RNA sequence: CCCCGAAAGCUAUUUAGGUAGCGCCUCGGACGAAUACCAUAGGGGGUAGAGCACUGUUUCGGCACCGAUGCAAACUCCGAAUACCUAUGAGUACUAUCCGGGAGACAGACUGCGGGUGCUAACGUCCGUAGUCAAGAGGAAAACAAUCCAGACCGCCAGCUAAGGCCCCAAAAUCAUAGUUAAGUGGGAAACGAUGUGGGAAGGCAUAGACAGCUAUAGUCGAGUCGGCCUGCGCGGAAGAUGUAACGGG
């Protein structure tokens, strides 16, 4: 309700250290969601979104709506990674709620 | 006039303008915060 | 048996000698000259190695 | 003044001599240790100074096994 | 021997008049320079001289963009100690136009005997007006 | 000026400097923290220039906490002597920085004082710096 | 006149600019794929990185211990890519090994990568590894052994290209499209400062009238404007002696 993060998919062509500093270079953050039953999903979120959510507070507590195409998956963020000097957000994880 | 690669606003008397390439402040009131270059 | 050409782009005299002997394996001699190869894992290893001074036409 | 350093001993050129799946013959050696890095299995004899060799025609085998979980040398023949 | 070079009684040099008002003073004088080495014959010859005699007016009123009119130094040194003597754009062009452009030609000319007998094909004046009507130059807009 | 009590061997080799921090970027003993963002050599004595200056401005109204310790020893030939005969003595101290490492944390004092401390604090270092703050994730 | 073609390393020496054995060159005989490149299959590791389980070291807390946090050539619970060894195989290369006749050489240099020493100085010095010079011309970098492109059997007033370039000196576009700069930046130089100008995201306020000023919180004024963050290109910081001399010149 509070939280729809749109993303992508992200398949294995765009897996990797060369397409992750594409993608990143494009402006756009790796993610992955993992859960029960199911496997887990590799998606591309908005960098501009997910630095406007991870300002709020209630986002890390929140249950969050993540929408890829008509798929909608229900989380909660799980994992974030910094740069260490930039601080800019570089990968996500999220686990099924 | 100091001259000093260093010129900020000292009070609110103050102005910073930029005269034919040359970074300048200017101070009404006060004639010795007169600052150049920088 | 499938077969591709192999022509030379660049010359070989500063590189490195399993780059050379790539080269000799694959039969290029000369900056223009092409082969035809067969079409294996081994050959494509020695053209792969080499990929920067070569171009392939399948 | 001057150094108290500046000394050092000859080498003595140790480790492995022979791979797994290579063949060996009766007497060829091993591996060269200062201590028992390796254990010897079937076929393969220890000598005073920790060096393994193989006393048996055959193909060499590393393995690891035992509670210890230290590292064996065999030669299969 | 089938490739042929021009004969120096064989050429002929046609005169044109130029008007330098308003234009920019490089982009002249290359379009100058070309037309006094001979480089828009079909007959040139790179140890012949082949050009055309070029006469230039309203010298005084070539231009220059940006600041350089006023930062664009002219030098030259006396061969005494320290004598070294300097001016401006502005100033040389108030006072000798045609060394203006006698610097910018002889730069972008080649430096031997031919070069100084080509450079002598170019009159420059300050004035609308020149002395060379018997030779019925003819007008050219570059 | 903060040198270790005890070491194994007095002198050291010399190495490179490279690659980031990613251990000791993050907030953890305070919540207003100082962090270099490229590399370098920070020294006993600037260390200690940087702690007064900060403690001098906040006026002992908060904790400072000092993530920073110099352990690497430095060696210098004396002067006026040829290359060769062993190696220098020890003459000072320092510590390894890389983009991304905390030098000092702040904890109990308000936002606007402990930037303003840091500002002065920045001064005195010989690389670039930044503000950083407590933060969930 | 024709063919091939090195080395400046290891070991020892009253040895250090000498010499000897080995390594590198050449010729003859014997012997021939037993060789090399690549693919697949099998095999050991303790380096890069990382970590605190041993050794040592560091800070903050609660009771020599416990919680948190950081470091290491002579620390390791871990651990690559490469490199090295063995077997099988396609293709392409008279390869690999042995016996003998003749040598030269044992003062190297620069550059890139991993390091010690030095000041993370030296066209400095000492190792490993690859390229060039040495013993190699041609084109480019103005001039420039060691950089880039490229390996000169002889002749041609024929053609296509590499590095690098197409306004003139001087061969080839004053070519085409969309932007940036105003500093001749381009065409030397930092911490730091402040305004220039382009792009991006976010936030405060507003004709129930903000913002700069002028008049007694008001309003005779009539719509934008206040303050920040991330980025492209520019500005100051910038002093030396022979003569412009820090785009080769125009
Ligand atoms: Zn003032």
């Amino acid at each position: 309700a509070n939280f729809v993060l749109n993303a992508q998919a992200r398949a294995e062509d765009k897996q990797g250290k060369g397409a992750s500093r594409r993608l990143r270079r494009e402006s756009l953050v790796p993610a992955i969601i993992y859960g029960g039953n199911a496997e887990p999903v590799a998606v591309t979120l908005e960098l501009r979104e997910l630095v406007k959510a991870l300002e709020s507070n209630v986002f890390f507590e929140e249950v969050v709506e993540i929408k890829v195409g008509d798929k909608v998956e229900n989380v909660k963020i799980q994992a974030l990674q910094r740069h260490p000097a930039k601080n800019t957000p570089m990968h996500a994880d999220f686990k099924r709620a | 006039m100091k001259v000093q690669a260093s010129v900020k606003k000292i009070c609110g008397s103050c102005k910073v303008i930029r005269r034919n390439g040359v970074i300048r402040v200017i101070c009404s009131a006060e004639p010795r915060h007169k600052q150049r270059q920088g | 048996m499938k077969t591709i050409k192999v022509t030379q782009t660049k010359s070989s005299s500063h590189r490195l000698k399993n780059h050379k002997l790539c080269l000799q394996g694959l039969g290029l001699r000369r900056i223009g000259h092409t082969v035809e190869v067969q079409d294996t894992p081994s050959n494509r290893g020695m053209i792969n190695k080499v990929y920067y001074m070569v171009s392939v036409e399948e | 003044g001057s150094t108290k350093n500046g000394r050092d001993s000859n080498p003595k050129m140790l480790g492995v001599k022979v791979y797994g799946g290579q063949t060996v013959t009766a007497g060829n050696i091993i591996v060269r240790q200062r201590g028992t890095e390796f254990h010897a299995g079937a076929n393969v004899g220890m000598g005073r100074d920790h060096t393994l060799f193989a006393t048996a025609d055959g193909v060499v085998k590393f393995e690891v096994k035992g509670q210890f979980g230290r590292r064996y040398v065999k030669v299969e023949t | 021997m089938k490739t042929l070079s021009a004969k120096p009684a064989e050429v002929q040099h046609d005169w044109f008049v130029v008007d330098a008002t308003g234009k920019t003073l490089g982009r002249l004088a290359t379009e100058i320079a070309r037309r006094l080495r001979g480089k828009h014959k079909t007959s040139y010859t790179p140890h012949v001289d082949t050009g055309d005699y070029i006469i230039v007016i309203n010298a005084e009123q070539v231009q220059v963009t940006g600041n350089k009119a006023l930062d664009k130094k002219y030098y030259r040194h006396t061969e005494f100690p320290g004598g070294l003597k300097e001016t401006n754009f502005e100033k040389l062009v108030a006072h000798k136009p045609e060394e203006i452009f006698e610097r910018a030609v002889k730069g972008m000319l080649p430096k031997g005997p031919l070069g100084y007998a080509m450079i002598k094909k170019m009159k420059v004046y300050a004035g609308s007006e020149h002395p060379h009507a018997a030779q019925q130059p003819q007008v050219l807009d570059i | 000026m903060l040198q270790p009590k005890r070491t194994k061997f007095r002198k050291v080799h010399k190495g490179r400097n490279t690659g980031l921090a990613h251990r000791g970027s993050t907030v953890s003993f305070g919540s207003i923290a100082i962090k270099a963002t490229e590399r370098g050599r920070m020294t006993a004595r600037q260390i200690e220039a940087a702690r007064r200056t900060i403690s001098r401005r906040i006026k002992r109204g908060g904790k400072i906490f000092i993530r920073v310790f110099p352990d690497k020893p430095i060696t210098e030939k004396p002067l006026e002597v040829r290359m060769g005969n062993g190696k220098g003595n020890v003459e000072y101290w320092v510590c390894e920085i890389k983009p991304g490492k905390i030098l000092y944390e702040i904890e109990g004092v308000n936002e606007d004082l402990a930037r303003e401390a840091f500002a002065l604090a920045a001064a005195k270092l010989p690389f670039k710096t930044t503000i950083v703050t407590r933060t969930v994730m």
